[PDB]
């Protein structure tokens, strides 16, 4: 029971709840699954300026429950500190599914002549052009042309 | 060889996908022809039966 | 197959299954079941 | 010195299969699981659990673990000469003087198969080198100079978690050997960790170890670590069964065929302690008939005493004696009289069995039985007598079971209608039940409702036997 401590309708107790989240979220994996609804309340609220972190622990708990397309939605909603991570489970499986959506999206939009596409959501392209520079400046261009395969 | 080591895998994969569909249908037709074989065992006789004895 | 929590853990006896279908029922008593005749 | 040749033989028969044979069954094999030496080695681990493992005493001290852990090398095809080294070192135990080099000198012995050479690439040899020495050390938990070493040996097995998580760098399915060994050794982890105290950060160890086995290698790890997590949440306070209520991802191939049985048993104890009669007794029944064999002496017995507690709580149970091991009789000296107190309707005996055996009832520790067993006695009464007579009176049954008033008999009959056993109503003037039984209820279209499930279940098992006929 860590979400009933949120009747203070500012983000300034949502932040103490998140300071509880990033402390004991793996123990309280049972707890947030009911709190999916109020995490949605946090994402919908533009006045909640920590909505980046709302989508962060959203994709965390959906990575726990096995949601993956909504892990993609709130993975894009997570922000700029999303792609930059070097972690070996969470961030690389979800950017695996994300740039898998990028290549299947570029296939479907390569199957879609002259526009009318689904646009670039504002947190794609990050590790595309950032791990792409790892592949480039690691001086083997086979990934650098493998993306050119994958985008058509 | 990160350019075609992993992409030639689908090449000889599509084909046994199709044979994996295919041998099913060949089994679906050979039951028919098995029934035709079994019934065509019995078109010549066993109304007009003659009598010998085994030796 | 011991792989679980457990490494810390018809003479007169199948007649006792019907007799524990009978233990709350008429042990022998033989007089009661012979004297229910003559009270009327 | 004539008996230690039997561990000398079975030791080489084990790692011949494991090392050389399952390394060749790892090189290019495992189309689904062609590592049949993995199941052979789990058979030999059950064989070392039947026997003494290798060198607990064996008329000497510490012979094999300093010996065979050297020089594997996986090289040019004269590594059978390193096997000849392994074989012809055996003049030391028979002829020479044995010396103590286990449980203290093992700390560089585990680093010997890495510091010889770049031996090979696969992790089942590493899991071999940290399991096949160290599992012969765990079953001697005399807590003096032996359990801190089980502790550190399974810290090396936590390094085996590390070298399970970061070895082959993606997709070489050696988890169908290492999770098969790791099921066993993580149960022994939980055993040795909870021989002393409850495990606290080993909970997060287990959480992240369940996390890493999610999709990339989801083979025998998820269900076994979930058994670990379930018995963890079972032995201690009961807060995170809502985790199974929100994250029910519990359905593998149900591979080990007894893991699934005892898994359904443990979650039957869960639904027994949450609240259930029906679903809990049917999964207890399915685990009961899914008892694998009786080839393990009296291990079904205590666990069955705690299994059919819910059937005792049904009230429709006779004496349970067909299960009774005669060595269980001296422990069911409470439990036999308890099911006798189920068959009897006495109240003073209902509390005098408690007053006589509350300590073994605490050994059960599941007073959910006694919080509803009085209610079970009155429901046994209402089932019997309401199946017996058509228009009974509430006074007859009431002052036949000592109720002393009409209105609590009314509340009994009312909460029995609310619990829905019989039609029985009240000829309301001062009570005095007017009621009926129920024959001519229905008998023809209603069976053939359930016959859809009968024969659809049959055709499910038809197609399952088809997909099982697919295997040879």
């Amino acid at each position: 029971g860590i979400i009933s401590l949120l009747d203070e309708d500012e983000p300034q107790l949502k932040e103490f709840a998140l300071h509880k989240l990033n402390a004991v979220v793996n123990d309280f994996w049972a707890e947030i699954s009911e709190s999916v609804d109020k995490i949605e309340v946090l994402y919908e609220d533009e006045g909640f300026r920590s909505r980046q972190f709302a989508a962060l622990v959203a994709s965390k708990v959906f990575y726990h429950l096995g949601a993956f397309e909504e892990s993609l939605n709130y993975a894009l909603g997570a922000g700029d500190l999303f792609n930059v991570n070097d972690n070996s489970e969470y961030v690389e499986t979800i950017i695996a599914k994300c740039i898998d959506h990028y290549t299947k999206q570029c296939v479907e939009n390569a199957d879609l002549p002259e526009g009318e596409k689904k646009p670039i959501d504002q947190r794609l392209e990050g590790i595309v052009n950032k791990m792409f520079q790892r592949c480039l400046d690691d001086h083997k261009y086979k990934q650098a042309i493998g993306i050119a395969l994958e985008t058509r | 060889d990160l350019y075609s080591r992993y992409k030639k895998l689908q090449q000889e994969l599509e084909f046994l996908e199709v044979q994996e569909e295919y041998i099913k249908d060949e089994q679906k037709n050979l039951k028919k022809e098995f029934l035709h074989a079994q019934e065509e065992v019995k078109r010549i006789q066993s109304i007009p039966l003659v009598i010998g004895q085994f030796l | 197959m011991s792989e679980k929590k457990q490494p810390v853990d018809e003479d007169n006896w199948d007649d006792d299954n019907v007799e524990d279908d009978f233990s709350n029922q008429l042990r022998a008593e033989l007089e009661k079941h012979g004297y229910k005749m003559e009270t009327s | 010195p004539p008996p230690p040749p039997a561990p000398q033989d079975v030791e080489m028969k084990e790692e011949a299969a494991t090392g050389g044979g399952s390394t060749g069954e790892a090189d290019g094999k495992t189309a689904a699981a062609a590592a049949e030496h993995s199941q052979r080695e789990l058979d030999t681990v059950t064989l070392e659990d039947i026997k003494e493992h290798v060198k607990q005493l064996e008329k000497a001290v510490s012979g094999k673990e300093p010996r065979f852990v050297l020089r594997a090398l996986r090289m040019l095809p004269s590594t059978s000469r390193r096997l000849n080294h392994y074989v012809l070192y055996k003049a030391v135990q028979g002829f020479f003087t044995s010396n103590n080099a286990t449980r203290d000198f093992l700390l560089p012995f585990l680093e010997e198969p890495m510091d010889t050479e770049a031996d090979l690439q696969f992790r089942p040899r590493t899991g071999k080198a940290a399991s096949t020495p160290l599992l012969p050390e765990v079953e001697a938990y005399l807590q003096l100079l032996v359990v801190i070493f089980m502790m550190n040996s399974k810290r090396y097995k936590e390094a085996q978690k590390i070298s399970d998580d970061l070895m082959q760098k993606i997709s070489t399915q050696n988890r169908r050997a290492l999770d098969l060994v790791a099921a066993k050794c993580y149960y022994y982890h939980a055993r040795v960790y909870e021989f002393l105290d409850k495990l606290d950060v080993v909970r997060s160890f287990l959480h992240a170890r369940l996390r890493t086995a999610t999709l990339r290698h989801d083979a025998d790890g998820q269900a076994t670590l979930l058994n670990l997590l379930l018995r963890n949440y079972l032995h201690y306070s009961l807060y995170d069964q809502a985790e199974k209520l929100v994250s029910k991802s519990v359905f593998p191939e149900q591979a080990n065929n007894n893991e699934w049985a005892r898994y359904l048993y443990y979650t039957g104890r869960i639904k027994a302690i949450q609240l259930e009669y029906s679903e809990a007794r049917r999964t207890m029944t399915n685990a009961l008939r899914k008892a694998p064999q009786h080839t393990a002496v009296g291990f079904k017995q205590t666990v069955h005493k705690l299994l059919i507690v819910v059937e005792l709580l049904l009230g429709e149970i006779p004496d349970r004696l067909q299960f009774r091991q005669p060595s269980l009789k001296r422990s069911l000296m409470p439990y036999f009289l308890l099911t006798q107190a189920v068959r009897t309707g006495n109240l003073a005996k209902f509390n005098q069995v408690l007053d006589q055996f509350g300590e073994k009832f605490q050994a059960d520790g599941t007073y959910t039985l006694i919080i509803r067993l009085r209610h079970n006695v009155i429901k046994t009464g209402v089932r019997m007598i309401s199946l017996s007579y058509s228009r009974i009176s509430l006074a007859d049954i009431a002052q036949k079971l000592q109720l002393d008033s009409p209105e609590d008999a009314e509340f009994i009959v009312a909460k029995a209608i609310r619990d829905g056993v019989i039609e029985a109503s009240i000829n309301h003037e001062k009570g005095y039940v007017q009621s009926k039984e129920m024959i001519d209820i229905y008998s023809t279209r209603e069976p053939q409702l359930a016959f859809h499930q009968r024969i659809s279940f049959c055709l499910d098992i038809h197609n399952m036997s088809v997909k099982a006929m697919r295997f040879p």
